[PDB]
């Protein structure tokens, strides 16, 4: 097993975000890998459910349209 | 940004694992802003919780608590 | 106490390597018995 | 003794019980409703641990890791309606 | 705190000769955990419904019944019941 | 008013409890006047298939239904102004005609026509 | 065997109330399984709540809370 | 308020298929809950079914359209 997205690029984009939401803010290295966890965990089901959207199109390509319509028949 | 900094192929890596075999050029933007809105969505119920926990620093319990609140439970940093 | 279900999966297992010992074999046969 | 050796089981009974009242899931709570949640707790860790060390000795190893829980969890079908919706880091 | 002294009792009692890792143990933990928070939860729901001040036996028993699948449920209801038996014995 | 006046002749439909007499589209977008809260015809044109029926005859200018002998006689003087007839035949499923007698609706038949 | 009493107008009805502007000839038995299975989850929680509410008759609350504990 | 089902067999179906607890009473409003969230429910469930077809390009919906549906939705 390994990490899909690259740590120190996740790191700082999360960093980026808690100073755009409150400044000052520090994160435990913990709960920057739970974070990357979850987010790995949530667009591998993101990109499962757009790959059957795209197969169900008569496609091979995934489109921002099935990304799309995965989203709304998910609920987001 | 860092926004950009998700590298193309870690997404053409997630997009693998997933199961798709041919990812098209408007995809990687696209997964790029669903991937920060779920981060900004994660980060906004982890700072609820710092606030109410009146803690200077957010914690695995609390991302776990905002995950579990987003409805996608995470086991090992409890 | 636990619920205590066996599995069947250890047969399967064995009748699985007893599948892939007779592919081996064959594909080596008729590999060899081609050879081209 | 402790209500745990009274009861018999192995989770902490008292534990639980303060749990429960620090989390004020309600403005009390009986005497056998902690010592039935401990219970519950008890036999499904004994479930799943007994699952993942089936698992292990089906692998060949002397040490449960998060592959054989995966394992255990992936091959039991209740297990899995259980913890659909459950993520486990690495 | 965690429970992982509980679960390694368990684990010692159920196959006495095997292991665990330090990621098995935090992930039995996480999950022991969440069942006892989803079951606390589905707890104070019925009882707010019923409008009762304790949580009780029976409520605990309904929760269990509407957490966990069909088969596991009733081995871990009757384990309870085994279990308060003892106790209340 | 302009709402419940037929707009065109075509395509006309009844109903069957106050004979209500108007166009489809009109039964379709606003549906029956008289009788709303316990039809819930209105917001789709399958209870109206379902409940109204074109089989009906007779045109009427009900414009006085408190003061007139044809409102007396036809038992729709509680009802509100409009074109009705004087004959509908049909009747209802007895799903639908159950609930109106359990809600306290009384249903009647308003084929006054004869047979034969 | 009720799940053919059903009518199926009366599928095509709840069908056609949005968007649905055509219909194939195994929608039937499709919706007809959707709904089987939707009502089979919904009774068993109602039918769990009531057993813990002791009383022998289902009722409105009881399918109010079995709604509410799927998350529908 | 509206309700495109019968109920007569409706309620048949629900005491059919409530067999998990044989011989239990269903009050009236009870059934007409059941029946309103069903019909919210297959009411969904028929425009995410729209959605897939449209997005297949096709305005007739068959059966793989549902199939997806509750699949994306994790039925
Ligand atoms: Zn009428």
């Amino acid at each position: 097993t390994e990490l899909l997205i690259r740590k120190l690029p996740f790191q700082r984009l999360v960093r980026e975000i808690a100073q755009d939401f409150k400044t000052d803010l520090r994160f435990q290295s913990s709960a920057v890998m739970a974070l990357q966890e979850a987010s790995e965990a949530y667009l591998v089901a993101l990109f499962e459910d757009t790959n059957l959207c795209a197969i169900h199109a008569k496609r091979v390509t995934i489109m921002p349209k099935d990304i799309q319509l995965a989203r709304r028949i998910r609920g987001e | 940004d860092n926004i950009q900094g998700i590298t193309k192929p870690a997404i053409r890596r997630l997009a693998r694992r997933g199961g798709v075999k041919r990812i098209s050029g408007l995809i990687y933007e696209e997964t790029r802003g669903v991937l920060k809105v779920f981060l900004e969505n994660v980060i906004r119920d982890a700072v609820t919780y710092t606030e109410h926990a009146k803690r200077k620093t957010v914690t695995a319990m609390d991302v776990v608590y905002a995950l579990k609140r987003q409805g996608r439970t995470l086991y090992g940093f409890g | 106490r636990t619920r205590n279900e066996m599995t069947a999966e250890e047969k399967r297992r064995a009748h699985q390597k007893e599948l892939a010992a007779q592919l081996n074999e064959e594909a080596k046969r008729r590999l060899t018995e081609q050879k081209g | 003794k402790t209500r745990s050796s009274r009861a018999g089981l192995q989770f902490p009974v008292g534990r639980v019980h303060r749990l429960l009242r620090k989390g004020n899931y309600a403005e009390r709570v009986g005497a056998g409703a902690p010592v039935y949640l401990a219970a519950v707790l008890e036999y499904l860790t004994a479930e799943i641990l007994e699952l993942a060390g089936n698992a292990a000795r089906d692998n060949k190893k002397t040490r449960i890791i998060p592959r054989h829980l995966q394992l255990a969890v992936r091959n039991d079908e209740e297990l899995n309606k259980l913890l659909g919706r459950v993520t486990i880091a690495q | 705190e965690s429970y992982a002294i509980y679960v390694y009792k368990v684990l010692k009692q159920v196959h006495p000769d095997t292991g665990i890792s330090s990621k098995a143990m935090s992930i039995m933990n996480s999950f022991v955990n969440d069942v006892f928070e989803r079951i606390a939860g589905e707890a104070s729901r019925l009882a707010h419904y019923n409008k009762r001040s304790t949580i009780t036996s029976r409520e605990i028993q309904t929760a269990v019944r509407l957490l966990l699948p069909g088969e596991l449920a009733k081995h871990a209801v009757s384990e309870g019941t085994k279990a308060v038996t003892k106790y209340t014995s | 008013a302009l709402e419940t006046v037929p707009k065109d002749l075509r395509h006309l439909r009844a109903c069957l409890l106050c004979s209500l007499v108007k166009t489809i589209d009109q039964f379709e977008y606003d549906g029956c006047d008289n009788c709303d809260a316990y039809l819930q015809m209105k917001g789709n044109r399958e209870m109206v298939y379902d409940c109204t029926s074109s089989s009906f005859d007779g045109i009427i200018a009900m414009m006085s239904p408190e003061d007139s002998w044809v409102s007396k006689w036809q038992r729709v003087s509680n009802f509100k102004p409009g074109v009705y007839a004087v004959s509908v035949t049909g009747r209802l499923p007895q799903g639908i005609v159950r609930e109106l007698k359990s809600r306290g609706v009384a249903y009647k038949s308003r084929d006054t026509a004869i047979k034969t």
